[PDB]
Parts: structure tokens; C-alpha cells; sequence
């Protein structure tokens, strides 16, 4: 049992640190009033999605510790929505970054409304029919348990489609970055840093882990693969928060200016 | 009153040597970048050389590179220009011009036709 | 020269006009400025922060 | 030419005579006259309003004579008249040329003026003849960019331009009635005297000139600054004025003493001044800076009293209401802030 | 106090109308790239573009461009050049056939250096047009004028290995072209950080691809600024 308990402590501290960093980053972004911009709004929405997913995981943990008609079914429905909304908000800011780089015409309010719709409403568009099928066709007392693979495809396919589209966007952005770097010696270090900062933002660790590590093979590698995967999904929120709020140059200048005004 | 008086010019044989001085007053000398500008007869103002505030960054035009030596003394508020190998094409009125603003790296309008912060000029004639 | 003589004459005559003016002592001008500053100190909202009752920006 | 040489000799002799005359009047300095005056203390003004709506940087603002309305000009090609009490926008005038560098509000409140890289000063009829705001008159005499403009009244306006000249205009005829020449550099700002009989102008030659509006001649020339003068403003008495230049200093000149009284500078300030203004009593000198703050100076002493640090970009303009109630600052971050 | 409430309601309605108009104005403003066309009187920019300031609007690939040419202004620029700090790019046109005819090329170099190091222009990119390429080629082929006379470092300068010349070009013409380009790039790279960039372009006064060059340079500038906002570059 101690083998899984080592996974539990990292899986919990990772989600705690991520939640704390995300709420701090949301406070910082919502406060200075000079960072108010469309990309920062999308970053705040992504922070909210990550916070909601962490809260859903903590609710699942509390329910497991406590342990059936409406509580178990409704919680699982929000569990699936929180996961789907977080994944689709990674796509939305992936699409927005690609839109900025390789598009010209866009109406700010129109595109922002469309991105909010895709980030929030679209995950609801396939989670609810999955809930309807779960409640009707198999009529299980709790939706946590799964019985047939086809009915789960209502959830997995949109998430996989989002992950694939976001990976394609990541590839295109990396190509653009390397093309820019070529026009400017030591381009490898800059490219590696850019990719390492872009990975948590676009959530491309899933496809990389699925490729380089094979899920079909078990053994001693199963513990290592599961450990690294769980640790990375636990620390993804913390990494995003650090990289796009704490080490952000604009945020550091805002903090320095706020401290300088107090000194005066 | 920002005043710049340059003295030292005059008639000199080809291949001769002349030293141009520029006495400055009315501003903090060490805070500004100085320039030397000349106007050939019948032509416009042409930039010649400049020296930074501390004197550690010196630039010349190609025509005089290796021949002219700009120098400044912050204590005496004086700007110098040493001339070593004069040519008939070097005959011009030489102006001691100051950059418009202190502590800046850009130096705009230093060769403008009507530009304040420039001396009256000293005549340098090279002939036989 | 050809045309700089005209602007030189203009500068000389302007300097002549500016030189023949009446100047007062700097101490007197300083005293007058000080007197004006004190005679209006109670009518300067920026000097003494006015209470918010009659401040239209609170 | 010997004629030019002797003319220069006469000019420098006259300058020496003027310098000697000014030196003889410097019996005592203003710093030691007001040494026993109690310090103003610490001035702590807060931002009360933040006017948003401009897309690009702001070069000029002008308070209304009612101390409530103000007009601002931004490079997006817009004139906006604000209601500073309620932050509501009253008018939003689209400009024919987007490179506006100055704006003036008429004392009667019936007109606003603007100009810039296009050498035209445009007068706008604010009062609704039929409901809208349109161009009333365009003044196209100047051969350089318009840097400042101030209404003497309706139908009279004084403009300073980059062609080193100031002009006096008749709005109905659209023609210059007087041209003020003598500056050797771009004229950056002008300030009208309280009686509107004289005005001072600061130019890029480190000189300020006192002009006679009626006679169209330069009465006095003031020197002492080391770089281009970007701002100028009379003391409320009318016998003195303050300047702000790129040499990171503010100076106070006296008309009657015909020289400098005080210098307002600090070792930690190495950026130029973009705008200056006095308080209602003239005890405080407010100066905007290239760094994003504004400094409040004692006028009778050379010590700083407070700082207005609210802007995220260069402070380009500022002004104090006619009743001295508040001071407004424009900036390149496209925001106007009301301080109190 | 009902009159005060009515006046406040009317003021709020007027403010709402003004903000509604300002939204459309902002949408138009963000979709247009402003350009400052700068150069000497004989640099050839008058033919390239073919009152205090002149204005021309051209649309490339459905993208709006707003290029401003400075007209009736004095030769002193240190004050009105600050109006173009937020411009998308400054198009600098230089007559490459002026290294001897008044060292106009040195004056252009000094102007470019002043633009590059100005504090308010330290975020604006420069599209550099080395104009009059045909005249420079014919002057180099004639041999009457020697560049080393006014640029002594040209004697010891070698054509860079990455230099891609036109098929029918004398190596001397290519060497002169790239020497002038590197003369500008020495200033460009001396203190030019990632804030702003230079885009050299060997152009003729009559080239149908000049608008395409400007479009590509502006697209690169926008992409670089977007990538820097995300701290990717």
C-alpha cells in the first residue's frame, strides 16, 4: 500500500501548490489594472479552469474519505465538465496564440465572445449528452463506474480532438519561433527554453508522454511512468502560474513600480 | 547663455597641422556629447567627428579618419580638434557643435542649417 | 556676407532695445513674490487640503 | 567680412552690458529672502479621477474656465471634452489630421482649437448651431508644425510653431495680424499673461522671450537654461514665469528684475520637463517629467514638497484649474488623471 | 433635484453614444498599420510613394496601411520625430549612389544612428531601403568614384559568405552593396536589442515589390512583438 501512498502525497501537494499559485496569480492579474488585456483575460480563464479542476479533484478526495442517488451522479458530471473545460481552455488560448501569429483580421469583442463560448459552453455540449446516455441507457445508480466503451466515446473523442489540435498549434508555433530565431549562435538554448515554457501553456505533455512511453507495457516502468505523469499533471497549474504571472516581465515591472510609488 | 567660441583656424600649407579649440560656457560641459562640423565653400554642413561625455567613445567621418584627433577636457570646459595632414578639400568653416540634450546617446540636428548650440565657426584655409 | 548682415543688424538693434530697460532689485522682486504668495495662501486648495464636504472630486 | 565681424563685436558688447546691468540688480537671492518662511510641509495629492477613452498617447490638455470641463488631444485623431466631475465624455471630435500636438479651450467655452504636424490650427464650434460639432476655421499661415495655441478671446488666438515664429490670428478673416519673430529654434510652448497684454514663449534655443501682443515686438529675452525649453507658465501675479527644459531643471524668471530668481532641480532628476504649472496662489510649482512622475516644488524655496506618481508612461501635459481646485495630468499611456 | 437627474441621464446617454462610436474607431485603428516614410530629398522616396505632412493609404492582402510622408517641416527633427514612437515601422530610404555626391551616405548613417538610439524610438522597427541600386551599380562599374576615398574600411572588406547576389551582377557591385548594408547593420546591431529590428532591402526607386517588402516586414514585426508578449522569443 505504501507504493501508492508515495503517489498520493505528490498528487495532493502538487494540486495544493497549484491551487495556491493559481489564486495568487489571479489576484495579481486582476489587481494592477495595467495588465488588463485579452491574453491576460484568457490566462485568467485558464487559471479559473485549472482551479475548478483542482477543486473537483479535492471534492472527489473528500467523498472517497467520507465513503448515492444524486450526490454521486451529479459530482461525476461536474468532474467530467471540469476536466473537459480545462482541456478546451488550453485549446482556446492555443487557438488565440495561433490567431495572433498567423492571422490579421479579427474583431476583439466578437473573437473574445467566441473564445469564451468555446472554452465554457462547448465542453458542456458533449458532457451533457454523455450524462443523458449514462442516466437513460444503462441507468446506473452512480455514473462513476463505466460498463461500455462506446458510451464513454462521447467524452474521450472531443478531449482527444482538442489535445491533437493543440499539439498541431504547438508544432506550428515552434516552427514560427525557430524561423524567427534563425534570422537573428546559441539558438538551441533559446529554442529549448521557448519550448519548455510553451509546453505547460498548451498542455502538450500528454501526447509526448503517450508517445515516448508506451502504455501497453507494464513492469517497473509502470511505476515510473505513472509517477511522472501524475506529477506533471499535478504541477502543470503551478508551472503555468509561475511562468505566466511570477516570472512575467510585465508583472515584475508592475511590482517594482508599485513598490517604487510607496517609497516616494 | 550657452556660448561656444572656437579659435585656432587660419591659413596653412597642404600637409600642415592646425589645432582647433572650443571654449564652452553656460552649461555643464561633462554632461553633453560634443561634435565637430564643417561647411565647405559652396556646400552644406558636413559632420566631421564627435566625442562622448567621458571621452571614451570617439567617431570620425571617413574623409578625415586617421588624420584628425578630437579631444575634450571636462575640467577646462574645452573641446579640441587636432589636424595633421591637411588637404585643399579640407578648406571649410569648422563649427564646434553640441548635442541638444544631456545624458543622451542620439545627437539630432547637429548639422542643421540654422541650429542653435553651435559656435560662430573658425575659418580653416588650405592653399599655397 | 550677403544676407547674414541683415540678421546681425536685427540682433544688434534688438539687443539695443533690450539693454535700455528699467530693472528693479532682485530683493524687491523676491519680496513682491513672497508677499503675493502669503496674500493668497488661504485661497489655494492645493496648499491646505480642503475638507471633502466642499471638494467636488471626492 | 569686416562688417559682420564688427556687428558681432557690437552684439557681444551689448550682451556684456546687459549681463553687467542684470548683475548690478542681484543684491540678494530669492533663496535667502524666503529663508525664514515656514516650509509648505508635505503635499500628498491622490488621484480622484482617471479619464479613459483615448486610443493613443496624449500631447495636450486644457482646463476650461469653469474648472469643470477640459479638452484633450491624442494621436489617434480625436478631441475629447470631458466632464471631470462625472468623467462623462461631452464631445468626441474626429480630427482631419491625426498628428495633433496641441489643444486650446476658449475662455468663453464656445470653441476649441487644435494643431500639430499639419501646420494648420483648426477652430471647432462647440456650441450647437444645429446640433453637431464641425470645423469653424482653419489657419494655414505657418510653415512648421503647430506646438501650442491659446485663445486671447473669441476671434483671437496666438499660435507657436516649429518655424521659429509665433503668430496672432483673426478667426473671422483667417489671416495673421501679427507675427512674432526672433527665436532661432522651434517654439515649443507659450503662456498668456493674466491681462492678455503680453505672452512668453519658450523655444529650442534655451531662451524665453516676452512679447507685446499689441505692438508685436520682443520686450525681453531670458536665458539661463541649458537645453530646449519645453514648457512655460506665468506666475499668477504676472510679474514672473517658470520654464521647464530638457536639462532636467525648472527655472523661475522675474520680468521686472529681468533675470533668474530660482532653480528647481535635484541630483536624482536627469530627465527633461515636459510641462509646468503653478497653483492658485503660486506657492507650488508643478512639473511633469520624462520619467512617469510629476514633482511638486515649493516656489519660494528650491525643495521638493510632493510627487504625483500615477502614470505608466511619459507625462506630456498638465494644468491647474482656474479656481485651483484640482490639477490634471495627461500622459502617453492615453490616460488623464485628476489629482487633489 | 429632478432637473439634475434629467441632466445626468442626458449626459450618460451622450457618453454612451460617444463610447459606442469610439469602439468602432478603436476597431478601425487597431486594423491599420501606420508607417513613417523618412529619407533625404534626393533619396528617391518621392518616386517610391508614387502641407505639413502627406498621407497615402494602400491595401496589401486586405491589410490596411497608412504611410505618412513629412512635408513642410524644418530640417530640425528632434522634436516632431517623437510623434512616431508608436508607429508600426519607420521606412528609411537611403540613396546608395551618394557615397561621394557632400557625403550624403554619411549623413544618412548619422540620421539612422540618431533614430536608432533615441529614447522614444527604442521600440520602433526600421524598414531600411537602400535605394538607387542601378545608379550604384553603374557608378561602381564606371570606376570613376572610389568608395575607399570616403570609407577607408572598404579596402579591407570582404563580401559575406551568406551574400546572395543577382545572377548578372559584378562582384564589385555586390561588395559595394553589402558594404553599405553592413555599414548600416553595424549601427543596427551595436545597441539594437530585441525591442526593435532593422530590415535591410536592396531596392530600386521603381520596384513593384516594394509594397510586398513593406508588408512582409510589418508582418514580421507584428509576429515578433506577439511572440515577445508571450516571452517566447
Amino acid at each position: 500500500e505504501e507504493q501508492l501512498l508515495f503517489l498520493y502525497i505528490i498528487y495532493t501537494v502538487g494540486y495544493a501548490l497549484s491551487f495556491s499559485a493559481l489564486v495568487i496569480a489571479s489576484a495579481i492579474l486582476l489587481g494592477f489594472r495595467h495588465l488588463h488585456c485579452t491574453r491576460n483575460y484568457i490566462h485568467l480563464n485558464l487559471f479559473a479552469s485549472f482551479i475548478l479542476r483542482a477543486l473537483s479533484v479535492f471534492i472527489k478526495d473528500a467523498a472517497l474519505k467520507w465513503m448515492d442517488s444524486l450526490s454521486c451522479r451529479l459530482v461525476f458530471l461536474l468532474m467530467q465538465y471540469c476536466v473537459a473545460a480545462n482541456y478546451y481552455w488550453l485549446l482556446v488560448e492555443g487557438v488565440y496564440l495561433y490567431t495572433l501569429l498567423a492571422f490579421s483580421v479579427f474583431s476583439e469583442q466578437w473573437i473574445f465572445r467566441l473564445y469564451v463560448s468555446i472554452g465554457w459552453g462547448v465542453p458542456l455540449l458533449f458532457v451533457v449528452p454523455w450524462g443523458i446516455v449514462k442516466y437513460l441507457y444503462e441507468d446506473e445508480g452512480c455514473w462513476t463506474r463505466n460498463s461500455n466503451m462506446n458510451y464513454w466515446l462521447i467524452i474521450r473523442l472531443p478531449i482527444l480532438f482538442a489535445i491533437g489540435v493543440n499539439f498541431l498549434i504547438f508544432v506550428r508555433v515552434i516552427c514560427i519561433v525557430v524561423s524567427k530565431l534563425k534570422a537573428n549562435t546559441d539558438i538551441k538554448c533559446r529554442l529549448a527554453k521557448s519550448t519548455l515554457t510553451l509546453i505547460p501553456l498548451l498542455g502538450t505533455h500528454e501526447v509526448i508522454f503517450a508517445f515516448v512511453m508506451d502504455e501497453h507495457a507494464r513492469g517497473t516502468l509502470r511505476f515510473i511512468k505513472l509517477f511522472t505523469e501524475l506529477s506533471f499533471t499535478s504541477f502543470q497549474g503551478l508551472m503555468v502560474a509561475i511562468l505566466y504571472c511570477f516570472v512575467n516581465n510585465e508583472v515584475q515591472l508592475e511590482f517594482r513600480k508599485s513598490w517604487e510609488r510607496w517609497r516616494l | 547663455q550657452v556660448q561656444l567660441q572656437e579659435s585656432g583656424g587660419g591659413l596653412v600649407q597642404p600637409g600642415g597641422s592646425l589645432r582647433l579649440s572650443c571654449a564652452a560656457s553656460g552649461f555643464t560641459f561633462s554632461n553633453y556629447k560634443m561634435n565637430w562640423v564643417r561647411q565647405a565653400p559652396g556646400k552644406g554642413l558636413e559632420w566631421v567627428s564627435d566625442i562622448s561625455q567621458s571621452g571614451a567613445s570617439i567617431s570620425y567621418t571617413g574623409s578625415v579618419k586617421g588624420r584628425f584627433t578630437i579631444s575634450r577636457d571636462n575640467a577646462k570646459n574645452t573641446l579640441y580638434l587636432q589636424m595633421n595632414s591637411l588637404k585643399p578639400e579640407d578648406t571649410a568653416v569648422y563649427y564646434c557643435a553640441r548635442c541638444p540634450a544631456p545624458f543622451t546617446r542620439d545627437c539630432f540636428d547637429v548639422t542643421s542649417t540654422t541650429y542653435a548650440y553651435r559656435g560662430q565657426g573658425t575659418q580653416v584655409t588650405v592653399s599655397s | 556676407n550677403t544676407a547674414s548682415i541683415a540678421q546681425a543688424r536685427k540682433l544688434v538693434e534688438q539687443l539695443k532695445m533690450e539693454a535700455n530697460i528699467d530693472r528693479i532689485k532682485v530683493s524687491k522682486a523676491a519680496a513682491d513674490l513672497m508677499a503675493y504668495c502669503e496674500a493668497h495662501a488661504k485661497e489655494d486648495p492645493l496648499l491646505t487640503p480642503v475638507p471633502a464636504s466642499e471638494n467636488p472630486f471626492r | 567680412q569686416s562688417e559682420l565681424d564688427q556687428l558681432r563685436q557690437e552684439a557681444e558688447q551689448l550682451k556684456n552690458q546687459i549681463r553687467d546691468a542684470r548683475k548690478a540688480c542681484a543684491d540678494a537671492t530669492l533663496s535667502q529672502i524666503t529663508n525664514n518662511i515656514d516650509p509648505v510641509g508635505r503635499i500628498q495629492m491622490r488621484t480622484r479621477r482617471t479619464l479613459r477613452g483615448h486610443l493613443a498617447k496624449i500631447y495636450a490638455m486644457h482646463w476650461g474656465t469653469d474648472s469643470r470641463l477640459l479638452v484633450s488631444a491624442s494621436q489617434d485623431g480625436k478631441l475629447i471634452i470631458w466632464d471631470s466631475y462625472t468623467t462623462n465624455k461631452v464631445h468626441a471630435i474626429p480630427l482631419r489630421s491625426s498628428w495633433v500636438m496641441t489643444c486650446a479651450y476658449a475662455p468663453s467655452g464656445n470653441y476649441v482649437a487644435c494643431g500639430g504636424l499639419d501646420n494648420i490650427c483648426s477652430i471647432y464650434n462647440l456650441k450647437t448651431r444645429e446640433g453637431n460639432v464641425r470645423v469653424s476655421r482653419e489657419l494655414a499661415g505657418h510653415t512648421g508644425y503647430l506646438s501650442c495655441c491659446r485663445f486671447l478671446d473669441d476671434n483671437q488666438i496666438v499660435t507657436s510653431s516649429g518655424d521659429t515664429t509665433c503668430a496672432l490670428w483673426d478667426i473671422e478673416t483667417g489671416q495673421q495680424t501679427t507675427t512674432f519673430t526672433g527665436h532661432t529654434g522651434d517654439v515649443m510652448s507659450l503662456s498668456l499673461a493674466p491681462d492678455t497684454r503680453l505672452f512668453v514663449s519658450g523655444a529650442c534655443d534655451a531662451s524665453a522671450k516676452l512679447w507685446d501682443v499689441r505692438e508685436g515686438m520682443c520686450r525681453q529675452t531670458f536665458t539661463g537654461h541649458e537645453s530646449d525649453i519645453n514648457a512655460i507658465c506665468f506666475f499668477p501675479n504676472g510679474n514672473a514665469f517658470a520654464t521647464g527644459s530638457d536639462d532636467a531643471t525648472c527655472r523661475l524668471f522675474d520680468l521686472r528684475a529681468d533675470q533668474e530668481l530660482m532653480t528647481y532641480s535635484h541630483d536624482n532628476i536627469i530627465c527633461g520637463i515636459t510641462s509646468v504649472s503653478f497653483s492658485k496662489s503660486g506657492r507650488l510649482l508643478l512639473a511633469g517629467y520624462d520619467d512617469f512622475n510629476c514633482n511638486v516644488w515649493d516656489a519660494l524655496k528650491a525643495d521638493r514638497a510632493g510627487v504625483l506618481a500615477g502614470h505608466d508612461n511619459r507625462v506630456s501635459c498638465l494644468g491647474v484649474t482656474d479656481d485651483g481646485m484640482a490639477v490634471a495630468t495627461g500622459s502617453w499611456d492615453s490616460f488623464l488623471k485628476i489629482w487633489n | 433635484t429632478e432637473d439634475q437627474r434629467n441632466e445626468e441621464k442626458a449626459q450618460r446617454e451622450a457618453n454612451k453614444k460617444i463610447e459606442k462610436q469610439l469602439q468602432k474607431d478603436k476597431q478601425v485603428y487597431r486594423a491599420t498599420h501606420r508607417l513613417l516614410l523618412l529619407g533625404a530629398g534626393e533619396s528617391g522616396k518621392n518616386t517610391i510613394v508614387k502641407s505639413g505632412i502627406f498621407e497615402t493609404k494602400f491595401q496589401v492582402d486586405k491589410v490596411n496601411f497608412h504611410m505618412f510622408d513629412v512635408g513642410a517641416q524644418r530640417d530640425e527633427r528632434r522634436k516632431w520625430i517623437q510623434c512616431f514612437n508608436d508607429v508600426t515601422a519607420i521606412i528609411f530610404v537611403v540613396a546608395s549612389s551618394s557615397y561621394n555626391m557632400t557625403n550624403r551616405l554619411q549623413a544618412a548613417l548619422k540620421l539612422f544612428d540618431s533614430i536608432w538610439n533615441n529614447k522614444w524610438l527604442r521600440d520602433t522597427s526600421v524598414i531600411l531601403f537602400l535605394n538607387k541600386q542601378d545608379l550604384l551599380a553603374e557608378k561602381v562599374l564606371a570606376g570613376k568614384s572610389k568608395i575607399e576615398d570616403y570609407f577607408p574600411e572598404f579596402a579591407r572588406y570582404t563580401t559575406p559568405e551568406d551574400a546572395t547576389p543577382e545572377p548578372g551582377e559584378d562582384p564589385r557591385v555586390t561588395r559595394a552593396k553589402y558594404f553599405i548594408r553592413d555599414e548600416f547593420l553595424r549601427i543596427s546591431t551595436a545597441s539594437g536589442d530585441g525591442r526593435h529590428y532593422c530590415y535591410p532591402h536592396f531596392t530600386c526607386s521603381v520596384d513593384t515589390e516594394n509594397i510586398r517588402r513593406v508588408f512582409n516586414d510589418c508582418r514580421d514585426i507584428i509576429q515578433r512583438m506577439h511572440l515577445r508578449q508571450y516571452e517566447l522569443l
